[PDB]
């Protein structure tokens, strides 16, 4: 209240903020205790929402994730203080405004998202809600940042039987069997994301389409990029590429640096 | 088609 000046709302509950300390732009996320499904313990065994546990674990220094700067407990809620780049726009609004992205730009963005998801995995965190809505663009730096770990979990190599993520980005094995593994599920969602970037919208709206495993390109997409998307969207999890095989794919070579991407595509 | 957000 006194440590930060609260501004107006952004999206639903996240508000614009300024840190009184040094006038740093922040985002102030409120989470209702009554609406929290999954709880964790901190390294000092304090009972907090899983979101805070996952945010603390990924808040190393690699800035492909929106870092948690601070948090507060209140009687009926938790307040998360997150970094706020300015100017910013989420990748969903960016794609709506600009339509199907050029392959060069899609390569830069998809690469940065891959580096951010690998970072999460390296820190033992599975995001479980990778989509254009959960990616912020710093328009000056040309840096993408992952947000909203509220559907996340600790990474494990054993099967998941729960999911609170976006259904249209969820894989066939979830729709059919209520069963998935983190990595192969994440690769599926990244297939949806890449299609979404180069085609201007997600390929599937209905369960029938998700489990169908037919990918129709509504926009001109190179054969190399079509192959990567088809491979990520393989029906059988074991047939999906590893993060290694994605980043070694011919389509992913000669990526633009963030600043190159800002200069050429965002300025 | 109609492009839209999808909730979590
Ligand atoms: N059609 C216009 C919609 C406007 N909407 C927006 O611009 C934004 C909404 C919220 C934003 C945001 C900015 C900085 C940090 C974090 S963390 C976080 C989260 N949910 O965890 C969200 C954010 S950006």
């Amino acid at each position: 209240e006194s440590q930060y000046q609260v501004g107006p709302l952004l999206g639903s509950s996240v508000y614009s903020g300024i840190r009184v300390s040094d006038n740093l732009p922040v985002a102030i996320k409120h989470v209702e205790k009554d609406r929290i499904s999954d709880w964790g313990e901190l390294p000092n065994g304090t009972r907090v929402p899983m979101e805070v546990v996952l945010l603390k674990k990924v808040s190393s220094g690699f800035s492909g994730v929106i870092r948690l700067l601070d948090w507060f407990e209140r009687p009926d809620s938790f307040v998360l203080i997150l970094e706020r780049p300015e100017p910013v726009q989420d990748l969903f609004d960016f794609i709506t405004e600009r339509g199907a992205l050029q392959e060069e730009l899609a390569r830069s963005f998809f690469w940065q998202v891959l580096e951010a998801v690998r970072h999460c995995h390296n820190c033992g965190v599975l995001h479980r809600d990778i989509k254009d809505e959960n990616i912020l663009i710093d328009l000056n730096r040309g840096e993408l940042k992952l947000i909203d770990f509220g559907s996340g979990a600790l990474l494990k190599d054993t099967v998941y039987t729960d999911f609170d993520g976006t259904r249209v980005y969820s894989p066939p094995e979830w729709i059919r069997y209520h069963r998935y593994h983190g990595r192969s599920a994440a690769v599926w969602s990244l297939g949806i994301l890449l299609y979404d970037m180069v085609c201007g919208d997600i390929p599937f709206e209905h369960d029938e389409e998700i489990i169908g495993g037919q990918v129709f390109f509504r926009q001109r997409v190179s054969s190399e990029c079509q192959h990567l998307i088809r491979w990520c969207l393989a029906l059988r999890p074991s047939d999906r590429p590893t993060f290694e095989e994605i980043q070694n794919h011919p389509w992913m070579q000669d990526v633009l640096l963030p600043q190159e991407t800002a200069e050429i595509h965002l300025h | 088609r109609k492009r839209r957000r999808h909730p979590s």
